[PDB]
């Protein structure tokens, strides 16, 4: 689980900051969106939940932050959040 | 009489010193702000409140030295009547400004006034001071955000715990997620006053009407149960003296009042610790901080050796009048020969491990009836 999420930062990252991505930063995002819906269920599938499983489902709501305007300061701190594990 | 000329010859030193640049004229202004913080203190009723609001307003313009700012701020916290209770957006701007960035600049004197500040805001009252609390939770937050390069950021972090006393709905947005960050890097005796005001403050809270506030702490109250205990889960690090200080702040936590654990998060937390234990050796030796706190004799035997455990049990009575214990540390000690032949008889021969980890069935029902754990808890 926690091996994809170094490509999907990199990327989703990297596209909107290099290349001017709007809206296939979200067709990135999307197959790690559409992931979590199954839940844990084993001791590394409940270490992933105490370790990371906080601010998963809470950063979508800083992106339902972002589709009305296109704000910075209501998507930087889900930034500020993927910088925080991508270095855990 | 006088207190009316005095008022307006400290309006004119105010207007005087905004009107000077004030390079060569600064001692001079800090002077006149000294006589009128002293005549402040000695007459604070003449002739109206404009005379707060030109301090207010002065008062940013006075931040420049710094040294100005903190002989004024002295004269703020005398006569709080009810300037900050009418007017509170004045000076709301410019305090928390002035306390953020006292850490950068390193002054003693801008230090100490903006937590005299804060002490007379929260001794006032907590209803009208909810704006400057507001306002203010940046530079209280900042403390602990960056307490591993400052070393003034451990003291005002202390200082904010004692401004939230009721903490209803005072800020409501970062209050629990900063009370849990500087209890796990602080020492024992300094967290285990803070973790005991903060599960006050959530049995406060659970009492009261706003128990939808402070329903959501139970994982900021697992999460210093899994840095200790769940940390080893995914990898072993060590931060071994962090999670000989977390545990004993949790140990202490669960055996001040236990409020918050019974009874849903109890079992949760025993089968983490369980786990943890049967995991490997380097997570099972947190269950000594376990048995600290009601069968404590955890400093025996420096795990050497099997044959001087039963010599440290023995020592570890006065030994006065030990003529019922000395039976019960040969029934220990025969009960630990026991399972040391259960683990020598694997595993084919596992019906006596089945037998000493179903040796609590009468055990449970005799404290149930007499409330008697004595040979529980000496085995």
């Amino acid at each position: 689980w926690h091996e994809m999420w170094h490509e999907g930062l990199e990327e989703a990252s990297r596209l909107y900051f290099g290349e001017r991505n709007v809206k296939g930063m979200f067709e990135v995002l999307e197959p790690l969106h559409a992931m979590m819906e199954r839940g844990p269920q084993t001791l590394k599938e409940t270490s992933f939940n105490q370790a990371y499983g906080r601010d998963l489902m809470e950063a979508q709501e800083w992106c339902r932050k972002y589709m009305k305007s296109g704000n910075v300061k209501d998507l930087t701190q889900a930034w500020d959040l993927y910088y925080h594990v991508f270095r855990r | 009489c006088e207190l009316a000329l005095q008022n307006p010859e400290v309006v004119a030193l105010r207007g005087g010193l905004n009107t000077i640049l004030k390079n060569v004229i600064d001692c001079q202004l800090s002077r006149i702000n000294e006589a009128l913080i002293t005549t402040i203190l000695h007459l604070l009723n003449h002739p109206k409140t404009r005379q707060y609001v030109r301090a207010d307003v002065e008062l940013e313009r006075i931040l420049a030295p710094y040294t100005d700012f903190h002989y004024r701020h002295s004269p703020d916290t005398a006569e709080g009547q009810l300037k900050e209770d009418r007017e509170a957006r004045f000076l709301a701007s410019k305090m928390g400004i002035i306390a953020t960035f006292r850490s950068w600049a390193g002054i003693i004197n801008l230090c100490k006034p903006g937590n005299s500040g804060i002490q007379s805001l929260i001794g006032v009252l907590c209803i009208p001071n909810m704006e400057i609390r507001r306002g203010l939770l940046e530079v209280l937050y900042d403390i602990f955000r960056l307490p591993l390069p400052v070393v003034t950021e451990e003291f005002i972090e202390a200082l904010l715990s004692v401004d939230p006393g009721r903490f209803q709905d005072s800020w409501r947005l970062s209050d629990g997620f900063v009370a849990a960050e500087a209890k796990t890097i602080l020492p024992h005796r300094a967290r285990s006053r803070p973790d005991l005001m903060d599960n006050y403050l959530a049995l406060i809270l659970s009492a009261f009407i706003r128990n939808g506030l402070l329903e959501g702490l139970v994982e900021v109250i697992t999460n210093s149960d899994d840095h200790i205990s769940v940390r080893a889960t995914i990898l072993l690090g060590e931060l071994l003296h962090m999670a000989n200080t977390i545990l004993p702040h949790s140990h202490s936590h669960h055996l001040h009042c236990l409020p918050t654990l019974m009874n849903m998060a109890a079992s949760f937390d025993i089968p983490k610790e369980k786990r943890l234990r049967a995991s490997a050796a380097l997570n099972c030796l947190k269950r000594f901080h376990e048995m600290k706190k009601r069968g404590p004799k955890p400093y025996s035997l420096h795990l050497d050796h099997i044959i001087q455990k039963a010599i440290a049990t023995h020592q570890k009575r006065d030994q006065y009048l030990r003529v019922q214990k000395d039976i019960f540390i040969l029934k220990d000690t025969e009960e630990a020969l026991l399972i040391n032949l259960r683990d020598s008889q694997v595993l084919q021969h596992k019906e006596n491990l089945e037998w000493n980890w179903n040796l609590i069935g009468t055990i449970l029902k005799w404290p149930n009836v007499n409330l008697r754990n004595y040979k529980d808890e000496q085995l």
